[PDB]
């Protein structure tokens, strides 16, 4: 069984400005098999309302999904994406570094 | 620019509870326009773009009909393939199928493709000229004979060279506001020094469509693509795309490193500096 | 438009 580790990107739909509604994306790709758990985190807690794209896949057969949710970026609030998958022995959390 | 139509199919066996999970999605270029999910309640092909929602019931009956049959086929392949490799029925296994067509700027047929994968690796593919199959291993080789005997390649070729191309043009026309747009990247730069003797320059491309792009750093105008750090083009989640490239640069020398941007939506390629 | 797949089992 060839299995592939997901690469994870957390970013916001537009350039973020404290105070105004927006959308936060967790884009996971390059993974195999397809079962994957994605939680978007607000201050270490898990947001209840989160939709995803329709499972699809790249030229190399590895899958990719987009998990997104509107949020309002204050200046203090911490945002991250947590992903577990069969190739990850330990959940991976990637932090939303706005000023990347 | 050039265009394409692609169908992507995935079927995942569930060892213990019957029916496989099956997800089918159709794309024109980077824009998803139809979907089927065997877990959803409608059990029909559903629209995902406005310019497909005008197609009548004949379309939706046909598209549900043919997407059901794709489902049933993969569901029987799952069992077959398990036999071919002699796997137990306790594991979960995946078949994926991808096919479609490409046209040029004059919407003229450029090429067809149709490939099939088992557990995330090539199983069997239609060759470039669309008359012959390439088989990954012994199992595929037996599938090659089946499909040669059923003239599957002949059916696909007629599909890919006519039907596929013809409906792509219809889609391209019906949805021309959106499918035929170019949005230029709104670009920009951000600077950052880790300590205070080397610096990281990130060059951003945002809100662009279509998704193809070139984002590169050059040294002294000479192409330096090894000390660079790029990400894959991601979806902004609204139908446009994002990408950035970054370089490490010894503080005080940035002026001979510039950003190079090409994209369909720009009248001329952009350059950047800090 | 999907391919009209008929008896295309592996």
């Amino acid at each position: 069984m060839i299995q592939r580790t997901p690469k994870i990107q957390v970013y916001s739909r537009h350039p973020a400005e404290n105070g105004k509604s927006n959308f936060l994306n967790c884009y996971v790709s390059g993974f195999h098999p397809s079962d994957i758990e994605v939680d978007l985190l607000k201050n270490g807690e898990r947001i209840e309302k989160v939709e995803h794209s329709d499972l699809s896949f790249s030229k190399d057969w590895s899958f990719y999904l987009l998990y997104y949710t509107e949020f309002t970026p204050t200046e203090k609030d911490e945002y991250a994406c947590r992903v577990n998958h069969v190739t990850l022995s330990q959940p991976k959390i990637v932090k939303w570094d706005r000023d990347m | 620019g050039s265009h394409s139509m692609r169908y992507f199919f995935t079927s995942v066996s569930r060892p213990g509870r019957g029916e496989p999970r099956f997800i089918a999605v159709g794309y024109v270029d980077d824009t998803q326009f139809v979907r089927f999910d065997s877990d959803a309640a409608s059990q029909r092909m559903e629209p995902r773009a406005p310019w497909i929602e005008q197609e009548g019931p004949e379309y939706w009956d046909g598209e549900t009909r043919k997407v059901k049959a794709h489902s049933q086929t993969h569901r029987v392949d799952l069992g077959t393939l398990r036999g071919y490799y002699n796997q137990s029925e306790a594991g979960s296994h995946t078949v994926q199928r991808m096919y479609g067509c490409d046209v040029g700027s004059d919407w003229r047929f450029l090429r067809g493709y149709h490939q099939y994968a088992y557990d995330g690796k090539d199983y069997i593919a239609l060759k470039e000229d669309l008359r012959s199959w390439t088989a990954a291993d012994m199992a595929a080789q037996t599938t090659k004979h089946k499909w040669e005997a059923a003239h599957v390649a002949e059916q696909l070729r007629a599909y890919l060279e006519g039907t596929c191309v013809e409906w792509l043009r219809r889609y391209l026309e019906n949805g021309k506001e959106t499918l035929q747009r170019t949005d230029a990247p709104k670009t920009h730069m951000t600077h950052h020094a880790v300590s205070d003797h080397e610096a990281t320059l990130r060059c951003w491309a945002l809100s662009f469509y279509p998704a193809e792009i070139t984002l590169t750093w050059q040294r002294d105008g000479e192409d330096q693509t090894q000390d660079t750090e790029l990400v894959e083009t991601r979806p902004a989640g609204d139908g446009t795309f994002q990408k950035w490239v970054a370089v490490v640069v010894p503080s005080g020398q940035e002026q001979r490193y510039t950003c190079h941007v090409q994209h369909e939506g720009l009248p001329k390629p952009l350059t950047l500096r800090w | 438009l999907l391919f009209n797949i008929l008896g295309g089992w592996v």
